[PDB]
């Protein structure tokens, strides 16, 4: 059912499309996997550390 | 208690120090007290070092 | 919110304290950054009362973490609510969902 | 001078365990350096003569060969086996594009083989220990260096 | 060899107010991604801008506050006047004033202008005054820069000293949201090889894809001119 | 000390007698100062702000 | 400075080249002396152990400075 | 202002020797270490004229493999021995060169004869070794001008490297200004064959890169 999700987008069933590199602009070989991760930022910040 | 087990005590500051940047500017000080009355004469330096 | 979720969010976050929700459906009779007047539907009024009921949103507070705990008004002028409806997002709540 | 001369990090390479190098690369790096170090069948550019490991980085830069493409390259190593003369020997090695690209790091004393196999986790520590058998602790210090940057380099373009 | 043909911008598409897609027609073997990239990093590093950099609101502190009536916290007011979109057209600061008063939506429309400031998107929504009574009026302060410079390294010390009531909002000075390029055989009777370049900028509106191309392509050939003589 | 005595004899800066324990700012932190509440006991009168 | 290998190698142990350099360090640095190697704007300790390295500094070459000074 | 950007104030240009040079462009804006890297790279290594051997004749032999006694080195390693030979060319575009010796002593590329338009930068340059005295060699070379890099597969033909760079790479580093210590510090590092220095090189891509930006540049 992902990948028909991924089929109702026109995204690729893979997951993994080909990215280019910033610096140079050249793409990574070997396509990579880029999608949404849902990211939390935890209560361990580095100035109530350092 | 149980962060380290430390007893009440390691956290009583000593407040009677003069710490180690006071001590620093005091003997500064005195050192330029010396090098000021150097620029006076004989009289006016030794009745300021007494007085 | 989650992009990927479970079904889980809307439930935390209601069931906790943090966001408002209302106790009789109605009309949102005046929004604002620090308040929520519900008209209650006639249906609810319990005879005796006035009819409308006011939810005063908890704004910037300092929660035990030094985190601010701010609610934020989602509903909009006349506009319908009914009970069991969250009016206020607390924090970390996005539309009713915990978001973290 | 107890930090510079004692403890300083590019002294400490060896555990005091065992006296086996404690700088191994780890992750980025072994897998750069394996992915680059690493043939198949049919890439671009198979059989191509290069004339050493400046072409062979000159060509994938350009993108005319791939990075595992078996050709025959030049390669120029310098052998200390005489009272630590090091001798020069050229020579035409089957190898792929990496594995030259890569032989331009590695220094002198080092033969060609030890570069010339897909180049694991121990394929790495055991490169930098014969470099440390063979020429020491500076010279070490400095492959270390250039293969933790080679790995991740190529580790990215990996992708 | 010969010698290289120089590219030229053959045509600009506003396919959106936007949106846009610039040609460069003739280039020679290997430089489409050259130009390519160079211009894609410059442009989506370098590019002046029209950030609100400060705002001023009658009856307010702090950003952690609510005004009466308007259903926004000053905060969240501040992150919507953030993306204003505004572009203006012969000093280098300008201090647009807001005034609004009665039931609905306060969208960019609702500010005055000096007539050297265009807001390209006057439908963007600032705030929602919810009552009948309320009236809310802000002194915003756009001014063209490049980059971002976040209030933090903004407020150095200060200039000299700075009012309680003056919030400084994060700026961020770049029209350009998205740049990709696609380089392309092009169909031209003397060489086959000849490639063309094809870049869509995504500006937000206030940079004309003309002038961004031009004021990239002298941002590099300024560091060129940099390299062509050394010099040490 | 003398050199103490000395230097606020030739500036005549007289000494204060009362510390300066008050309330600054940890550091680090660069906030907006949200709020203010005071408490006075019963006996102290009260202040302009409070 | 990286490594200390060929300052170790003329002193032939690393405690005492440890402390061969310090003392010459705090020659050069409080004592005050002219660096017998150019310092190219080095802190009194790596000049000290790159003077170890050129063979100028050890620590009979140190006592016998002691001794001419004395001789001064 | 805000169209000001920055140029490196103090670019320290190396020499390792006569055809290795790095040269450190110090302070640049964030990120244009990158931007001007990678396109002198690129300019470098794809694109620089320059003359190089593109064809050869053995006289005699054959096409590839091939069977030829009397050369103490197998065919094909003369073809890499003239892949590196660094050669650059007057006026005539291209110039067909011959060699042919006879002897023992090692071939080497003084023995190409002389025709004025053609000068070689490396004359000691080995080309082969003959190994008997009976044994002697002729070949027809081709010097030809290009851009880049040309293989053999896209073309006893020869792999040609017109492009005078035997190996660039650049490095990014941190620099701080005063306050600005997000600031890059550009570190190229090249070889040329022979036929230009490092920093002519860098510099002619450098100029090439400027005139493609001509037509927008005011
Ligand atoms: C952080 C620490 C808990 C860590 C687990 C907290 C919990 C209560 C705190 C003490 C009390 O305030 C009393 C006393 C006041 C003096 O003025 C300063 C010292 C004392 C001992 C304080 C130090 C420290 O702050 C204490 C131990």
């Amino acid at each position: 059912e992902i990948k028909e999700l991924l089929k109702l987008g026109d995204l690729p069933t893979s997951g993994q499309i080909r990215l280019y590199d910033g610096r140079t602009g050249e793409q990574f070989e070997r396509p990579v996997t880029v999608g949404y991760m849902y990211m939390l930022k935890l209560n361990h910040l580095v100035d109530d550390k350092m | 208690g149980d962060d380290e087990d430390s007893h009440l005590g390691d956290f009583i500051e000593d407040t009677t120090l003069e710490l180690p940047l006071d001590s620093a500017t005091t003997e500064s000080l005195r050192a330029a007290t010396h090098d000021v009355l150097a620029g006076l004469t004989a009289r006016e330096a030794k009745v300021l070092r007494m007085r | 919110k989650p992009l990927v979720g479970t079904g889980m969010e809307r439930a935390v976050a209601v069931d906790s304290g943090v966001t408002a929700v209302a106790k009789r459906g109605g009309v949102v009779q005046y929004v604002d950054a620090s308040r929520i007047v519900i008209k209650v539907n006639e249906d609810e009024m319990y005879p005796g009362e006035a009819g409308i009921d006011i939810y005063n949103l908890t704004k910037y507070t300092r929660s035990n973490q030094n985190t601010c705990i701010n609610q934020m008004p989602c509903v909009s002028l006349g506009e319908p609510v009914e009970r069991g409806d969250v009016l206020a997002d607390g924090p970390s709540t996005d539309l009713g969902e915990l978001a973290l | 001078l107890e930090a510079r001369a004692l403890m300083m990090s590019t002294n400490n390479i060896l555990s005091p365990a065992n006296g086996e190098p404690i700088i191994v690369p780890s992750q980025d790096v072994v897998l750069g350096l394996y992915y680059m170090t690493r043939d198949c069948v049919n890439a671009k550019g198979e059989g191509m003569v290069l004339t050493g490991p400046k072409e062979a980085e000159r060509l994938y830069r350009s993108g005319l060969a791939s990075l595992h493409a078996r050709v025959k390259v030049r390669i120029t190593e310098y052998e200390k086996d005489a009272n630590g003369e090091l001798v020069a020997k050229t020579s035409l090695k089957d190898t792929t594009v990496g594995r030259a690209i890569l032989w331009m790091i590695v220094p002198k004393g080092l033969p060609y083989s030890i570069v010339n196999q897909a180049l694991g986790k121990k394929a790495i520590s055991k490169m930098l220990n014969t470099c440390y058998r063979i020429l020491g602790l500076k010279p070490t210090v400095i492959f270390a260096d250039q293969i933790m940057y080679t790995g991740f380099a190529y580790a990215a373009r990996s992708g | 060899v010969t010698e290289f043909l120089k590219p030229r911008l053959v045509d600009i598409e506003q396919v959106s107010s936007t949106h846009a897609k610039v040609t460069l027609e003739p280039l020679e073997r290997g430089f489409g991604h050259t130009l390519g990239n160079a211009l894609r990093r410059i442009l989506l590093s370098s590019m002046p801008g029209c950030a609100v950099t400060e705002v001023e609101i009658d009856g307010v502190l702090h950003e952690y506050s609510t005004k009466e009536g308007v259903q926004e916290d000053i905060l969240e007011i501040l992150l919507n006047l953030k993306g204003l979109a505004v572009r203006v057209q012969g000093k280098d600061e300008v201090i647009l004033t807001l005034n609004k008063s009665g039931i609905g939506p306060v969208t960019a429309a609702d500010i005055t202008h000096d007539g050297d400031v265009e807001i390209v998107k006057p439908q963007h929504v600032i705030c929602h005054l919810t009552d009948e009574n309320a009236s809310i009026s802000m002194r915003i302060k756009v001014q063209r820069g490049r980059g971002y410079v976040p209030a933090s390294t903004r407020i150095h010390s200060e200039e000299d000293e700075r009012p309680i009531g003056r919030l400084l909002v994060d700026a961020c000075y770049s029209p350009v949201e998205r740049i990709a390029y696609n380089v392309e055989a092009a169909r031209v009777e003397q060489r086959t090889d000849l490639d063309k370049l094809v870049i869509e900028m995504e500006t937000n509106g206030t940079i004309d894809p003309e002038e961004a191309i031009r004021r990239a392509a002298t941002i590099l050939a300024e560091q060129l001119e940099a390299f062509v003589d050394l010099r040490d | 000390t003398p050199e103490e005595k000395l230097l606020r004899a030739i500036f005549g800066e007289k000494a204060s007698d009362v510390k300066d324990s008050s309330l600054r700012v940890p550091n680090g932190v660069s906030g907006t100062v949200i709020d203010v509440q005071v408490f006075t006991r019963d006996g102290v009168e009260k202040d302009k702000r409070a | 400075r990286v490594t200390v290998q060929d300052a170790v190698e003329k002193i032939g142990n690393r405690f005492d080249l440890v402390l061969v350099a310090a003392r010459r360090a705090r020659q050069m640095q409080v004592g005050g002396k002219d660096p017998l190697v150019p310092e190219e704007n080095d802190k009194t300790t790596v000049i000290a152990l790159r003077e170890i390295e050129e063979g100028l500094i050890n620590n009979q070459i140190l006592d016998v400075r002691e001794r001419q000074e004395q001789q001064e």
